């Protein structure tokens, strides 16, 4: 294709794409390419430029623990917008190296899920999604410096960031403009 | 209509599937026997599958606050809600015909509902209340201990009659007045 | 209507799909009949494709529980729950009609019910106490052993109205009144 | 037997606030007043709510005819319906011990889409209508309207035992026979 | 019904969505309330969203061609056509209620309707004859300039009945009865 | 009763709804009863029609011009397609309309694709046709036009204001207020 | 493909195409596409030719801040149609290199979107429609030169500009006629 | 593919296809096969032929923008059915350089379009309307030669030509028969 | 493509991945690379990587059954999660080789499935049922140690574990932080 010749061009010159929905897909992509990317140069950096509106935690969080666990920095880049599991994997960067463009926006809010079935499994639902949301606030409170409290109380409904908020609050830790 | 003969000799008819418009009829049905004969005891056939929490205590409020007796009796099915129902009628009543099938179970989401997670733990903690609220009303009326009917209920608990009664569900198995 | 006539006449219809619908007609039907003559008989006119098992143990234990013989008569068809509601009628009586087709089988699951395997080992349990109380049921109204209805309804058994009383269905094969 | 109901002077919700039952329930309030204007209305409760503008239909009928509403939650007042609930006249709203009472801030069923002026303007007015919503559920309940935006920020289901403590209702309906 | 006890008093009821359907009931109902009595007042009661312009001119031209005053009443809302409706009464009349949601806003097209642009600059010469007669019959009824109108209608103006009341849209907010 | 049970019985046929075959053969029915009941006393028609469906028009409009009563055609909010050819239907010296009813003429259309072969859409064309000099025919012997006139203001949608439907000649009077209100 | 073919041998002449709706899949495609081109030749011009129905605000601030950081000179060309984001992005190109082809049409309003949910949620979304549309009114006052309050008051509605009145409004610098 | 490797194949022989209907992917297409070959040699003409029921405006005044701003000429052949956007096209050809095939049809008439939305809406939609069916006129008497009277007025409705038809109105040049 | 492509290349570094739901598409083509991994190899470590909401037992089980027969220790990890079938084969890595990245959640439950069919085909399929969860209890007791009686009673709903609960409970081996 043309736009997957693009995007190789680019993985050759260690800059990947969040560019979508973190749904299973595009995050098992990103883990292949950060597991490429850290097995053919272990100590230059990959930047990952962000321009998602969030998706699956699980699928950030195989993304977030590639991150971590590859050897390389990972410079992360809000790109247009990094919400949801997109600012959760901005401020998962490597600390220095999270960027966001001067116009990108980001977007802190707890996550969304669903509840279904009978009135015990929903019981379990609840209980999981009280450990999700404790471990999502804890990373977002470890990622931009701010305490649990803050994190929790902000993202209770959708608290929305430009890139000079998103600096202050922490999710970045610079605005590049050439 | 051969309701309007039942209605007329005090037989309220759950029917159909518990919901909004059910039970909106029931609760109309229970108020007018209960103006007409405050002492004479209304008799609930209940046929229906269930469902609805806010639709089954309203139908069971409704029959808990009549001054009227409440004979339930399970005609086919009494499952989950309409046996929360069938149980609902009074001591020494809720008959259940030999061949039903009474369906104990906790309540559940029709469908997914979705929302941020502090909406889901507001719709999970009403749904442990609905549960709770649900096996607290199935253990006075059972003599059982709630616990115990949170045991049971963990999973679909399909009751024969006769085990129904056994279980406290009903009092007694409905003998036929001919053998044919 | 020409059915107010039948029920004025103590003629139940069942007609349709044996559903929760046309099971709490039934029942309505079979308990003013009684009230009205509890000694005169109640003739049911049967030409249903049956389905429905609570809603076939609702009708059958309705016309067990009345004091009026029911007189079955089966139309064109009685399959599945409808035969069993066929012959679930007094002895000496059972009617059908010359053509009419009985069809006796095994219960199913219309579509598939999804679960978890405990939730699914409890559907089967359920499944399995249907088909045995549909083969007891069909059992003392037949005269055969159970164990003979379960390998009949292994499959679907398609009885003509002259093999099914001599299977115990009906009792009589209804002649016609006029030759033509 | 809803004509029996309505003959003893009971309107009857029953079923999703909208268009249809407001026009309903309007007419039933004021055919009531016009047989009886001291005679009190009773208003049965078993809505899901929802619709706002048909909520302060019904809830400026049944403020404004002469005859006191008592409302009777049967086993849900929920959104609109609630605030319904807290109607009635004070010393009346009955519920049913296990009625489940909800308050919540006002929704937008599904996206309204448009330009930014127009979404200013909705937005003005789902504002408007959850200020509004709280206003009317502050002189019913005497709360404070920023306590009440603070617990309709969520669902908040309320217990009939606990609704007359957050005081949509009054009494806790008390069953004529035990039962 | 209770409509029919409305319209006994003399109470028109506009209710629904303002279509052909509705728009055709109401010029009913003002003609016979006219010939009934063309000296007392019919009242009007408005509780739509609107919706139709030629449907709203039937309704707007019968109620001021009818010899008996119009006493609009708002009731939750009156938007769009419904606010024109409302603002159609008669001076010293039209009430509203205190929480009732008057809404103006330009004529629209519901969904796009295709064609040639010759066809399209003549449906668009209608909608903006549309929206000057939606602007001059809300002038002389407010007491409003018109452009007044076209700036304030320029995109959704919902006013309460208040500041429907400073408008020109409605004359006296009601004030309730009973305290309650 | 209904109130257009009153209306009828006052002899006011309402058109009300899309000219279709099931609107066209009510009014029909409508005409022909107030033609048994009083021969001589005039029809009064309410349209607030949408229009469409052109033999449902003629059968509509034949009726209305069979029988003795003259026919009192007043515009409510809208006479558009063949309700328009209707209200110009009625008798001369009658044909009332409200001041901001909605006349609109325009020429016949196929309401989506009708397929076939070319000698089948020949003739579906030979009709459309005929349903349009037809339409032309009709709406210049009560308005007093010249057909070609007709044809070439229907070329398009022509909407008409009440007060200048009359000086089409749809109209004879724009009906006034009885109160000012 | 042949589509791609004749895109990838324009992305070899530094000629990249905004042509269609501008959503998160075409925006990161020019994305990459203007960081690989930045990457090859830092020096030499980007011809982003815009035939684009607009799109989403964050997908063209996305391309709008590649297109800024970039050290290339992203010289853009309205090509018959720059409606909405198209505009934006049009008018985002290096001041003298905003080009107009001479019957290209271009259509500057106010921002679409859609409200939804609780009032507390609607709440934000106006509070952050209201910072997206006064941050797209001041960079289209910052590109075209017009005061914010001009940009405001003709981008309430469809605000449509031939080729000769955009380059009097300021979107392009020079009409091309070859 | 094999449709695309033929059309790649005269490609390099400039020869390019408008064969659908106009919309921007189509257009894009070939504004970026003109640009195409446009650079690689500027003197050789490009041979646009053109089976297509016309489409979009925009989209085919990006495409008359890219013939006429190309410094090649463009020679344009109605092949079959040159209606809408595809007479424009091939009546914006170079003259002496458009062609129909002799049993071509072509198919003039004025824009389709849609309103809707609310009244200021539609009121600015047909201003541009009327800005657009002035312009798409003003080219067309400019293409065949005819008076915009007679442009406006033969394409009021439908008004088909057959290719001596067209030849006579100005559409074409040549009617090419070997 | 470009996932296609990367995945190729830690195809050829031993790494594959369980990314998705495991029907018997993504399992035959994991039994395919671990025989085609197997054949290159057999002394190497395959690194199976599970982003995966489980899927089909028989699926996984030809997955099980590759990983079991192949010479290859099968090292598994737990990316993001590790559900159902996903759990399994995890579990179902070489004993000291099972890893847990540390922020992977693992979802141990009972299968599911559905009964149809008439009363003789249900008390076969649950006597299937019967065996088939017997079967999944068994090799989860013998894969994390823990009685079968503790298994059964966990995985009666949906038994969720973090990479330190997955740790302690045995389905991994090492939680591994880089
Ligand atoms: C990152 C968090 C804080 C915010 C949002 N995350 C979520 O709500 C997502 C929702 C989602 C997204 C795509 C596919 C499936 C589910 N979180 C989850 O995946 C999820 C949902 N429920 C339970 C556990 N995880 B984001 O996607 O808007
Ligand atoms: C006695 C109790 C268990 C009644 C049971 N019914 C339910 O579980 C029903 C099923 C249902 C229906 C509609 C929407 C959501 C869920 N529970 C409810 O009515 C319900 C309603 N809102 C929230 C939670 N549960 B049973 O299945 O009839
Ligand atoms: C002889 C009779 C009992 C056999 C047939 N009836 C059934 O098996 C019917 C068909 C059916 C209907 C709805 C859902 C599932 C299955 N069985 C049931 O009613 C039924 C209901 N719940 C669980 C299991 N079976 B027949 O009546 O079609
Ligand atoms: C007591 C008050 C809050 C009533 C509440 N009702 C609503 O939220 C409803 C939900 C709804 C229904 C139809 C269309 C849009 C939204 N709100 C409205 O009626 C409504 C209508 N138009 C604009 C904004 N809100 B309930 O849901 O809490
Ligand atoms: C009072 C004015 C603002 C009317 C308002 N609504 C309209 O503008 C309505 C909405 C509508 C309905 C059907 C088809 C197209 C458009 N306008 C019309 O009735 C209409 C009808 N035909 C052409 C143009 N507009 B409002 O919703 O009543
Ligand atoms: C006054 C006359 C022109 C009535 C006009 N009616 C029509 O255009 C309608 C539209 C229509 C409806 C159904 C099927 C096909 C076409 N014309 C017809 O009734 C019609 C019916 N068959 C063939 C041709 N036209 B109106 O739309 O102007
Ligand atoms: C460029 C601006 C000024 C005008 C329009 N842009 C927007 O508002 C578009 C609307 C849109 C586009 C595609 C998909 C969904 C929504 N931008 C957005 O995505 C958007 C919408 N609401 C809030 C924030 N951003 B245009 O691109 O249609
Ligand atoms: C070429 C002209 C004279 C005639 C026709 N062109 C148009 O009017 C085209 C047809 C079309 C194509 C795709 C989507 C929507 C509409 N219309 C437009 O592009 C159009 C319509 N309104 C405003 C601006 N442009 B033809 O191409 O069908
Ligand atoms: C895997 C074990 C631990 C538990 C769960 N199993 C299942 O849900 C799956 C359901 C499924 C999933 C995808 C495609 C087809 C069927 N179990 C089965 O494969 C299954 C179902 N019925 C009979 C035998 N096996 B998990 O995958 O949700």
């Amino acid at each position: 294709s043309l736009t997957d010749s693009v995007y190789e061009r680019l993985l050759s010159e260690r800059i990947i794409f969040l560019g979508s929905e973190v749904n299973d897909e595009i995050a098992n992509r990103l883990c292949a390419q950060i597991l490429l990317l850290a097995a053919e140069d272990a100590s230059k950096d990959i930047s990952l430029y962000i321009n998602s509106p969030g998706g699956s935690i699980s699928a950030g969080m195989a993304i977030y623990d590639t991150m971590v666990l590859a050897p390389c920095d990972i410079a992360t880049y809000a790109m247009g917008m990094a919400a949801s599991m997109g600012e959760f994997l901005l401020a998962a960067g490597t600390k220095g190296k999270r960027y966001a463009l001067p116009h990108a926006r980001i977007l802190m809010h707890q996550p969304l899920g669903g509840v279904t079935g009978s009135a015990a499994d929903i019981a379990i639902q609840a209980e999981q999604f009280a450990v999700i949301k404790k471990e999502m606030f804890r990373l977002n409170a470890e990622f931009t410096g701010q305490p649990i409290e803050r994190i929790e109380a902000d993202s209770d409904r959708d608290r929305w960031f430009t890139a000079a908020e998103a600096l202050e609050y922490g999710f970045v830790d610079h605005i590049i403009t050439r | 209509n051969p309701y309007n003969k039942l209605f007329e000799e005090r037989i309220i008819f759950l029917g159909v599937q518990v919901d909004d418009a059910s039970a909106n009829d029931i609760m109309a049905q229970l108020l007018v026997l209960e103006s007409l004969d405050p002492d004479r005891d209304i008799t609930m056939y209940i046929n229906s599958p269930g469902g609805g929490f806010t639709s089954l205590m309203a139908i069971y409020d409704t029959m808990q606050y009549v001054r009227a007796d409440i004979q339930t009796v399970c005609l086919g099915q009494a499952a989950s809600a309409a046996a929360v129902l069938l149980a609902a009628g009074t001591p020494g009543k809720r008959m259940a015909l030999p061949n039903a099938r009474v369906l104990i179970h906790q309540p559940s989401l029709s469908g997914v509902i979705q929302g941020q997670f502090s909406d889901l733990e507001i719709q999970a903690a009403e749904i442990e209340r609905m549960r709770t609220l649900m096996e607290t009303t199935l253990a006075r009326h059972t003599g059982k201990d709630a616990g115990v009917i949170r045991k049971d209920t963990d999973r679909d608990k399909i009751l024969t009659a006769e085990e129904a009664k056994d279980y406290g569900i009903i009092d007694t198995v409905l003998e036929y007045r001919k053998l044919s």
